[PDB]
């Protein structure tokens, strides 16, 4: 799925197929190194991505003073009341107006979905 | 002719109190704007 760089010219691994015992070999052609893919795989194409955007958000949001926060909500690990909520926030986000709140007050940066 | 020689009788005009209704109409409009926000506000967290 992902990129493997080489570490002699610190090049791109593309895969290759080794022919005498039939296992995934990564071989960069700047030069002759070859790698064992641990992964097995290669590519992965989610076209309707659904990707999850906790991964994508960041803790400092919740400094932002323009952003709305409400008490409803509290923080799931530090029990915090006070909570910053926005939008997807995020464009191709296929039609999405679900709420992802960060917790607020230092260095927890907990985030969840509901 | 006739028609504005019988006006300069009559006459005509616009003024604030035409554009004024009741008491009891502004307590009806404003009830049904705060509906109507209230209905927005529950599709907005519906949708939420
Ligand atoms: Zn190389
Ligand atoms: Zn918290």
């Amino acid at each position: 799925v992902g990129i493997r760089f080489c570490q002699e010219c610190n090049n791109m691994l593309y895969p290759k197929e080794d022919k005498e015992n039939r296992i995934l070999l990564y071989a960069c052609r700047n030069c002759d190194y070859q790698q064992e893919a641990d992964n097995s795989c290669i590519y992965v194409n989610k076209i309707t991505h659904e990707v999850d955007e906790l991964t994508q958000i960041i803790a400092d949001v919740s400094q932002d003073p323009t952003l709305p926060r409400t008490e409803d909500h509290p923080c799931q690990k530090c029990g915090h009341k006070e909570a910053v909520f926005f939008q997807s926030h995020s464009a191709r986000a296929e039609d999405a107006m679900r709420l992802y709140y960060v917790c607020t007050a230092p260095h927890c940066g907990h985030r969840w979905t509901e | 002719t006739v028609i504005n020689n019988w006006l300069l009788i009559e006459g005509h005009t616009i003024g604030i109190g035409d554009s004024i209704a009741d008491s009891k109409t502004y307590q009806d409009i404003q009830n049904t704007i705060k509906k109507a926000k209230q209905d927005v506000i529950e599709v907005i967290e519906k949708a939420h």
